[PDB]
Order: C-alpha cells, then structure tokens, then sequence
C-alpha cells in the first residue's frame, strides 16, 4: 500500500484471520529483519525464499486453533509521517503501563541499518526508527 | 459466525478449567486427545494425425471428383500401401509435397488397375450369361416377389 | 515419503478399505488378534444383567468419589489441579477394578445353577438397577468412622480382623458425606409403625406432640 | 467483474454436466413438457440452465451425445449433478414419491423400499414388519382397510395440459 | 374442530402459526389456549420442543438486528425432523402448473 | 529429529513448550498424523518435567497411542516408569512393572534403574514435617527404601543380567541421598550417618570395580553431591 | 421407568375421561420423546461410513464416539454438540472418506450400523435395553440418515457454504435468517419476525 512495512503488517493481519499457512510479504531490508525479530521470538514459524530480495514467504504459526500473532499494527498508522524514537522511549516502551514488557515487540531501525527489537535496543542504550509492534 | 466453533468452545472451557475452581467433564481432557476436525490448512500420433489427414483430403477428390468410383471396395489396403510408401521415401529423406505427389499417382494407379479388374470381370460375367453376381439376385428376389404382390392384388 | 510405518499404514487402510479383505480366515495376524480378543472377552465377560447392574454401581461409585474429591476441595478452599485429577482418576479406577471384583461373584452365582444363589444375585441385581444402594457400603462407612475414633486396642482389633478381607480404599470424605447426611422421618416413622405397635401411634403422637410444642 | 460476460457454449456434453448444477436440454417446438420441469425445478428453488437446441452451433454433436446418456431420442432430458434424470414421466415420478426434492438438492435419489405417496395421518410402519410364514392372503378376516370411492364416468379436463 | 362462528381454516390458522399461539407453546400465560395441545407428527417443526429458536428468548429484544446478532443458530435436527424427513415432509409437494394453463 | 533434539536441548529455558508447539503444528497446520516415534520422542521429553500437567499430557499421550492402534512396548513403559518416577510415586511404577509383565513385556534394566531413582525421588518428597508433628523418625521408610532396592540388586545378579551403569549409579544415587536426608533431618543420629557413609563409600570403592564399570559424569556427581553436603570442601 | 409410568397415567386418563385429549397425548409424546438416542444415532452413522485402516478415520471414528458419550452422559448440552457434528461432518476428510466408501460398492457402513447398534446396547447410550435394534430398523427401513450417501442427514447445514451457492436459490447471492421488514404483505401471520430456512420449511 503506502510503506513496505504497512504492507507487510497488512497482509500478515489479513492472512491471519483466514487461516492460512504463508503469506507472501514484499522483501526490503527493514522487512526480512522485523520477519527474522518476530521470528525469535517465536511469533512466525518459518519462512520459504528467505534469500530473495523482491518477496519471501511467511510460514504463520498456529497453536490449538488461533493465530499466535494477535495483533500486529505499524508505527506509521497512517502510512505516511514516520517516528525516530529515542533510548528513553524505548525505555518507555520496555516498561509500559507499570509492568516489565517483554510480551509486545516493539521493533525499531538503527542508524547502522540494523533491524533490533525494543529490548536489545535498552540492553545496549539506542534508539532508532520505529517500524512496527507485534503481540 | 465463528463465536460458536468448537475450537472456541474448548477454549473457553480450558480458560474456565484453568481457574482451578471448575471441574472438567470427561470429554475436555478426551478432546485434548482428540481434537476437533479443521477445514483449513488443506490414441494416434499427431504427425500421424495430420499425415491421414492430408492424404484423406487429397484422395477423397480424387476417388471422388476426379475418378467419380463409389464402389470402391477395401480401400485400407491402397490407403495403408500410401502411409508405407510416404515412409519408404520419408526413409531416404526426398522432400515433403513430392512424397505426397508419387505417393498419389501410386494411388491412382493402383485405383485405376483395381476399377479396369473389375470391369474385366463384370465384363467376362455379363458376355457368358451363366455367372450371377450377389446384388442381382437379391434384385429378383426382390423383383419376382414385387411381381407376385401385383398378382396377390 | 514411502517408508515402513506409511507403507503399513497404506496396506491396512488397503485392507479395511472394502469388506472383501478381513473376513474370517483371510489373514492370519487379523484373525490372532480377534482370537486373542475373543480368548480375553471368554474369561472376563458377565451376563448382560450383570453388566448392567455394574454399570449402575460403577457410576454410582463414580459420582460418590467424585463428590468426595468436591467435598475435600470446598472444605480445605484449594483449587483443582491436574495431581488432583491424576489422584480422582486413579481412585475411580481402583474402586472400578474393586467393583468388577465385587460382581464376578455376582455373575457367577447368577449362573450357578442354584436356586437360592440366582435368587441372590437376582436381587443383587434389581437392587442395582433400581438406584438402591448397597448395605456393604453403609457398614464400610460405620466401621471406618468406628476405626478413626477408636482408641488404639480397637484400632488394632478393627485393622487385624480387616486386613485380610478386601474392603475398598475409602477416602474420609465419602464417610465424611454419609456421616453429615440429615435422617429421613417418614422411614423412620414407617420403621416405628412396623416394628412397634400401637405403642408406636402413642410414641408418634408423643414426639409431634413434642414437635408442636417446641413450636410454640 | 474481473472479465467480461460471455455466453457459454460447448461441443461436449460433458462441460455442460461439470458447469453447471441442473442442466436441461430443450427444443422450442415442445413447450408444454419443457415448462412442466420449468414449474418443478423452480418449486424447489433450483438454479437451473436451460439450453435451447434451436438455433444451436453444435446440434449435431448434442443430439449424439444425448443419445448416449438417455435411450430414448426424447426431449427435454434433465440432469443433475452430472447424472441422467430423464424426461417428464421420470420427473413426474420423483414428485409423486416425494423424492425430486433430495435429487435437485442434493443430487441423490432415495433407494427406501415402500412408497410414500400413499399415507394417511402421521407416516409409521404400520404392519410393515415381516410375518411369520408369509401367508397374508389365507387369512380372510384381515383388515381391508377404509372404503374408497372411484368415479363412474370420466369428468372433462381444464386443459389438455393441465393434468 | 369446534369452529365457533368462524371458518374452520382460518380457525385452525389463527391457532397454529400466529404470535400468541407460538408464545402459548413457549410459555407465557395468555388468555385462553391459543395454542393445540395434541399434536403427534403433524406438529409443525417451527415450534418443537428440540427445535433452536424460542420466543421467550427472543421477547427480551426489540429489534430484528438484535435478534440476528444475539440470538444462537438454530437446531438442525430434531426427532420431529426426523419424522417429516421418513414421511418427506421437509417441502410441500409441487402443485398443477398454473403458469400455462389459463386464469379461469 | 527436532523433537529428540528438543528433549535432551539445555540451551535454553523454553525447550518444552517449543516442544509442545512443534507437536501441535506438525499434526494441525502440516497435517501430518503422529506414529511412534513422534510420541516417543514426545513422551520421552514430557517424562522429565516434574509438574502434573505435563504428566498428564504423558497419560493422555500413551493412551492416544493405545487408543489409536499402537501398542505399547518397553519404550511406552519405560517413558511411563519415567514421568511417574520425577514425582516420587513408586506405587503408579509398580503397577506399570506389574501391568509390563501381564501382556507379556519383559522387564529391561532400566526399568529397575528408574524404580530405583522412584525410590530416591519418594526418600526426597516425604513431607517430613508432618512426622515432626506426630514424632514419628523417618528411619524405617528410610530402612524399607533402602531394602527394597537392594532386593532389585540382589535380583539382577539372580538373573544373570550383564551389570550396567546406570544401576550401580541409580544405587550410588540412592545411598547418597539417603545419608543426604539422614544429615538434614536426624543429625543427632550419627550411626544413621556412619552406616549410610559406609554403604556410599562400600558402593563407590569396591561396586564399580565389581562389574569392571567405568564412572562417568553421574557417578561423580552424586558423590560430589555426597561430599559436598558434609562440608568436605578439598576432597569434593 | 417413567416412560411406562406416563403410559399407565395416560390409560388411566383416557379411561376416566373417556375420550381421546389432548393433555394427556401430549404429555406422552414429551414423555416417550425425551431420548437423546437420536443425536447418538447420527454420531455413529457418521462413524459407520469411516474406514477402520485409516488413521485419519480413527480420528474423526474416536472424536464422534467421544462426542455421542458426552451427549449420553448429559455433560455437554445439545446445542454445542451439534456445533461440533456439523464442524466434523463439513470437514474435506470425512467427505472425501465417504465418496471414497461410495466408490467401492461393497461397502462397510451396515456392518457399522450393526455394530453402532451393539455399541448402543452395550455401553448404555438407550433407554431400553433392545431398543437399538428397533431403531436400527427404523433407520435402515426408512428414509433417515443411514439411506443418505455420506452418512449425515441430508439438511443443508450439515453440507458446505461453497456448494450450497450453486444449487440453491437463495435471497441474494454475488447464520441466522429472517424476513426484512420492505414485505408489508408476505402471508397472513408471516412477518419479519419469522425466520426462514434455506432448504426445508419448517412451517
């Protein structure tokens, strides 16, 4: 649609609700890292054409009837103004609502182009460009 | 609707066990070994073809047209005698149209020896008067007994 | 993936497929297992009375163990865990194998051939299929809250004469049930009007004369 | 939507039958037996395709093929679900035991011995258990049942389609 | 039937399938027996006792949306079901075409 | 081969429910149907987790494999032997010797190495507090559990079996976590803890060197847990 | 037993009154119709059509035979029982398991039928102790769903969405259904309270 992120969290949260097994995502570099984050995780089974840089496939993963990825939104919601989120919001971010999270992935872009997730972002004290959050 | 599904239904029921204040039926923990059913996750060679062809439409015009005979009789064997000849020649390689012309004039010769036979016997046949071909007596037989409804009548 | 077990798997789907394939004397390993099957249903099958008569007492024994497993559960205020549920399934199958052992002497007097013991079993059996309970469980009951508040010279009578007779594992609970259970008054005025006379209409009139008075 | 409306057409009987689910292949010079299956098909509400063999580009290849699937060179032929029902004494026969609603939708016909036409109240068994011996003639004092009545002269049609 | 200065079709109608004969058959307490009590294999299937749609249930709604939202699916089958499919009795039988004939 | 992997996996904390989750997607989203193998490699995984619902997946697994025409075998038994050992019940491992016989599966070796540690893990879990209360001393079950596998290792030897090394370890395990809990609870008792020392030190001298068995990583560390708990800093 | 109990009430009934009510045969039929043996009988005339070989059917066999003995057992209630048959009957599996046993021709399913009646008599799923086999008559001698091809009765809500399109001529094409309120005038007592089923009239 408008952001290869927002088209890459669009066509999981669609294919999610219809029960299928691989999703054929678009493949840009800050895709394949939030796909390898979410796959640490433990939110996405697998993937097929890991190594293609046009599009690869993700292998959804289903526990007992439902989905494991419940849901899964963008930083940019509307498509279009993006976000540069300092080490104190990922610290917010690490501890929201008075709880230690690290049930929601918050996923952010480094400025050495390294797709990191919002723990290792406050284990090594950096920010970045915020991309998506997935739970 | 997919509120009511089964796999919501045990859902429901194991989030209501996992309290520890319900008691499970014997069926939740024997639908955990056996869970519900899902619905998702789940002749001729052609080259022989247009050869008989071909040689069809080239030899109907001319038994047909050209030596105006319809009572040609066991056609598959100067037909046959064509393919075995247009692959005598297509063993050596000669052309493709050429093939077919002596293959044809093969043809036509062997139609006009077959027609000039059979006029010779006719011929031999009718002169004698003693010889009487199937087709002429089914005609009187037929011909006699027409005649013996005109005296039934 | 063409390899032992799924070749096995293909060949006994092949086999049960249609009706042709598995009748008697077509294949051997099919007809050893309906043998051995057979052999083990000769020996441990009851008359279908029986059977049905154990299917009343077996559910009957499971509800009360289950509803002991509810009392200890609301008495001590903890919840049910997957240890309590290992501990009730493993109760009720021991009381089950307790009561197959109990009823194979049931169908064995059922088919004795005698007349005072098919009488007994006959009776056995009509006690169970009307809901009736048993009397050997009323006296389970009476003996094993008589064995908890004894002192210790009746304990070790009560535990040396019961040693050798198999009395099923009761929990405290099912006698804890029986126990706490308030007494009817129209079979105990049934029992007083047939057992004592008129003396037992003036012993009534009494007792409501009493039952009136404390009313007022 | 995604392509434009084209008419089908097929020179195998066989894509009629996969295409669609009621096939009825007609001639426009009998129209009382084509809108007597128009009437039963449509009671049922049942998509059904009717091709009119008039004015046809393959009618020399249907008419063949017809004759493979049903003997007799009668039309109207009705199929569903890839199977011959027939003309409209089979049709007819289906309504009058109650089985042309599990054919049209469903595709099936009921191979229940006993008819069903012939019922009176709530539909029992009703004596249709087996006796002993056989021998239900030989008892003369058996139940004959209730008195029907026949009519002594024929009474004149509506119409002669009507039936 | 007692008819009661009234044609007996209409009579028998207004006591099967109208609101207060199907609330009587659920349970409300009207006036006087709205409803038939005996009724074997000719009971309709709409108000069976195995069947899934129950006006009590759906007298707390006062909207048809509410009824299609809140209200459960339906029973399938039932053994009053099961008797209309032995007697094929699921759907009325086709009657005489009238689209060709005439309107006399 | 994931799921072996995943049951002997210490990499991490979460090998269990990767476990669990790898089951359920291979039999619902890939289709494929479990067969033995599969089980035992799940059986085998769900064995070594202490906790009831684990168990009970155990139970309900070994009786979906009955229930769908896979008969049980040592494996079966074994696997059973060992989810119902973790908890310290010897009598659910005595009825599985004694249901293993009845259809006429022979016993292996490690089937007694595992009700010998059922007897340890039993020593373990006596809710020794209750005996304060009533002053009842441990030492007869401690007595009886002591017998009981020396009874086994009297009846291996009867047998004719070749000596493993598991069983000498099962015994080495069990003496030492006899003097253990003989130390931890009656520590006036010092006979208690010198018999117990001399039957651990009479099984790791002189047992291993009986049957030319080798010690390995087991067998140090139940004597290194032995020395360990007396305080014997230089020696462990 | 209650069932003979209400026909020793309905004799003495239709005796005092001397006529035929419509109280008492009422009663009698709610009385003689309280069975949950019909549930159970579609429960195992979806196991007869399985194959005994194949793992899949020993599934859908153990999942539908654990269904019938909850039912039996009174644990789960009618409604979500019939929630999961029709999940389990719509699945491609079983369908395809039942078009394969209609393409042998010496097919399984009376013997099943058979056995599903000793099953019955066995474990205690009837109200008497021969019934079953009554029963089982009933299903083979009369249109029901053991006559049916793939082992279900023959509703539309025990078949799927995607051929139920092309068959049926429903309300708009390209769950619960009712009557919109734009019909002023559709029958005598018909409004938009009265629902509507697509493939049987229940009226």
């Amino acid at each position: 649609l408008y952001t290869p992120i927002y088209d890459f969290c669009h066509r999981i949260r669609e294919a999610t609700e219809q029960r299928k097994r691989f999703v054929v995502v678009p493949s840009t570099i800050e895709t394949r890292g939030c796909a390898r984050v979410m796959h640490d995780h433990g939110l996405v089974a697998g993937f097929r054409d890991f190594h293609n840089d046009r599009a690869f496939a993700v292998e959804l993963k289903y526990f007992q009837g439902d989905s494991t990825i419940n849901v899964i939104e963008p930083c940019s919601y509307d498509g279009r103004t993006e976000f540069e989120w300092s080490p104190k919001m990922m610290r917010r971010l690490l501890n929201t609502h008075g709880i230690h999270n690290r049930l929601v992935v918050y996923i952010c872009r480094t400025a050495d182009n390294r797709i990191i997730d919002h723990i290792h972002a406050v284990k090594e004290n950096i920010g970045g460009r915020g991309l998506m959050m997935v739970h | 609707n997919e509120k009511y599904e089964p796999w919501e239904h045990m859902k429901r029921m194991g989030r209501l066990v996992g309290t520890g204040f319900y008691i499970p039926p014997e069926w939740y923990n024997h639908f955990r070994m056996f869970p519900p059913i899902n619905h998702n996750f789940q002749t001729l060679s052609p080259e022989r073809v247009a050869l008989r062809d071909e040689l069809a439409r080239k030899s109907r015009l001319v038994a047909s047209e050209g030596m105006r005979y319809y009572n040609i009789f066991w056609v598959r064997k100067p037909l046959d005698t064509m393919e075995k000849e247009y692959y005598e020649l297509k063993r050596r390689g000669v052309d493709h149209g050429e093939a077919i012309r002596k293959v044809l004039q093969g043809f036509y010769s062997g139609l006009a020896v077959k027609k000039r036979v059979a006029a010779i016997q006719a011929e031999e046949a009718k002169l004698t008067g003693r010889f009487i071909t199937m087709r002429e007596a089914t005609v009187v037989l037929g011909v006699l007994a027409k005649l013996h409804k005109e005296q039934l009548t | 993936l063409s390899s032992g077990i799924n070749l096995g798997r293909l060949r006994l789907a092949e086999q049960f497929s249609s009706m042709n394939g598995w009748q008697s004397k077509e294949d051997p390993a099919f007809d050893a297992y309906v043998k051995e099957r057979r052999r083990k249903e000769n020996y441990e099958a009851f008359d279908q009375r029986v059977e049905r008569g154990y299917a009343a007492a077996a559910k009957l024994h499971k509800a009360e163990i289950q509803n002991a497993v509810k009392r200890r559960l609301k008495s001590s205020g903890a919840k049910f865990t997957a240890e309590t549920l290992r501990e009730m399934s493993s109760a009720v199958t021991e009381r089950l194998a307790w009561l197959r052992d109990v009823w194979a002497q049931i169908d064995a007097d059922y088919r004795s051939g005698d007349s005072a013991r098919q009488e007994t079993a006959a009776q056995e059996i009509s006690a169970a299929l009307r809901g009736e309970p048993n009397d050997y469980m009323r006296w389970v009951y009476e003996t094993k809250r008589e064995l908890r508040f004894a002192g210790p010279v009746g304990r070790r009578a009560i535990q040396e004469e019961l040693q050798a007779a198999e009395l099923p594992e009761v929990l405290d609970e099912e006698v804890n049930r029986y126990h706490d259970l308030k007494l009817n008054m129209m079979e105990i005025e049934r029992e007083v009007k047939a057992k004592y006379g008129v003396a037992g209409q003036q012993h009534w009139a009494e007792l409501q004369a009493a039952k009136d008075e404390e009313y007022i | 939507s995604a392509t434009r409306w084209l008419p089908f057409v097929s020179s195998d009987l066989k894509d009629y039958l996969n295409r669609y689910w009621a096939v009825m292949f007609t001639v426009g010079a009998r129209p009382i037996e084509t809108g007597h299956i128009r009437h039963y098909v449509s009671w049922y509400c049942t998509r059904m395709k009717v091709v009119l063999l008039d004015h046809h580009v393959y009618v020399e290849p249907l008419r063949q093929q017809l004759q493979e699937a049903s003997r007799t060179p009668e039309l109207p032929l009705l199929f569903v679900n890839k199977k011959l029902v027939g003309t409209l004494r089979d049709v007819e026969l289906l309504e009058r035991e109650k089985k042309l609603k599990d054919v049209l939708h469903f595709g099936f016909e009921w191979r229940v011995g006993g008819s069903v036409a012939a019922t009176n109240g709530q539909k029992s068994l009703m004596g249709a258990l087996p006796a002993p011996y056989g021998d239900a003639e030989f008892f003369r004092g058996r139940y004959r049942g209730p008195p029907v009545a026949r009519p002594v002269v024929s009474l004149p049609t509506l119409h002669p389609f009507a039936l | 039937i007692n008819s009661g200065d009234q044609s007996p079709y209409r009579y028998v109608e207004e006591r099967l399938y109208s609101k207060p004969s199907r609330l009587d058959r659920e349970g409300v307490k009207v006036n006087k027996t709205y409803a038939l009590q005996g009724l074997g294999d000719l009971e309709p299937l709409r108000y069976g006792a195995n069947f899934g749609i129950s006006e009590k249930d759906a007298l707390k709604y006062e909207t048809v949306a509410e009824k299609a939202k809140y209200m459960e699916p339906p029973i399938p089958y039932s053994s009053l079901a099961a008797r209309k499919l032995a007697a094929g009795a699921l759907w009325p039988a086709a009657p005489d075409p009238e689209g060709m004939i005439s309107k006399e | 081969l994931q799921l072996k992997a995943l049951a002997k996996d210490n990499s991490q904390l979460n090998s269990l429910p990767e476990a669990i989750q790898l089951f359920d997607q291979m039999e619902n989203v890939y289709g494929f149907i479990a067969s033995r193998p599969h089980y035992d490699a799940m059986m085998f995984h769900l064995s070594q987790s202490p906790r009831p619902e684990m168990r009970l997946r155990c139970e309900e697994l070994a009786h979906k494999m009955e229930l769908m025409g896979i008969v049980w075998n040592a494996n079966t038994y074994l696997n059973l032997i060992r989810s119902a050992q973790v908890v310290g019940d010897v009598a659910a491992v005595e009825k599985y010797l004694s249901r293993m016989r009845e259809e006429g599966i022979p016993a292996s070796i490690g089937h007694l190495t595992w009700a010998v540690q059922a007897h340890v893990q039993s020593m373990i879990r006596i809710d020794y507090d209750a005996l304060k209360e009533k002053d009842e001393s441990p030492l007869p079950t401690w007595l009886e559990h002591l017998e009981t596998c020396f009874g086994i290792y009297e009846l291996v030897v009867r047998r004719g079996w070749v000596m493993q090394l598991p069983f000498v370890n099962a015994l080495l395990r069990l003496t030492c976590q006899a003097t253990i809990l003989s130390m931890e609870r009656t520590p006036d008792e010092a006979e208690t803890i010198g018999r117990f020392e001399e039957q651990a030190n009479k099984i790791w001298n002189h047992t291993f060197d009986e049957w030319q068995l080798q010690k390995d990583v087991y067998s140090y560390e139940c004597y290194i847990a032995l020395l360990a708990h007396q305080q014997r800093i230089d020696e462990a | 037993d209650t069932e003979f109990q209400a026909l020793v009430e309905f004799i003495e009934g239709a005796s005092y009154d001397q006529l035929i009510s419509g109280r008492r045969f009422k009663k009698v039929y709610d009385v003689l119709s309280e069975n949950d043996d019909m549930f159970i009988w579609l429960c195992h005339t979806a196991m007869s059509v399985l194959n005994p070989g194949d793992m899949r059917s020993r599934l859908i066999y153990n999942h539908l035979r654990i269904l019938a003995e909850s039912v039996a057992s009174g644990e789960m209630t009618q409604r979500t029982a019939f929630r999961f048959f029709e999940s389990a009957v719509r699945s491609p599996a079983y369908r395809e398991i039942a078009k394969r046993q209609l393409e042998g021709g010496a097919a399984t399913r009376l013997a099943g039928i058979s056995a599903a009646a000793d099953v019955m008599r066995r474990m205690g799923l009837t109200r008497r102790p021969m019934s079953s086999y009554f029963e089982l008559y009933q299903r083979i001698v009369e249109r029901s769903e053991a006559m049916t091809p793939w082992g279900f009765p023959p509703l539309f809500q025990f078949e799927e969405r995607l051929s139920l399109e092309p068959r049926l001529k429903f309300f708009s094409r390209a769950r619960i259904f009712w009557i919109p309120p734009t019909w002023n005038r559709a029958g005598r007592f018909l409004g938009p309270h009265v629902t509507l089923y697509p493939g049987m009239t229940p009226d």
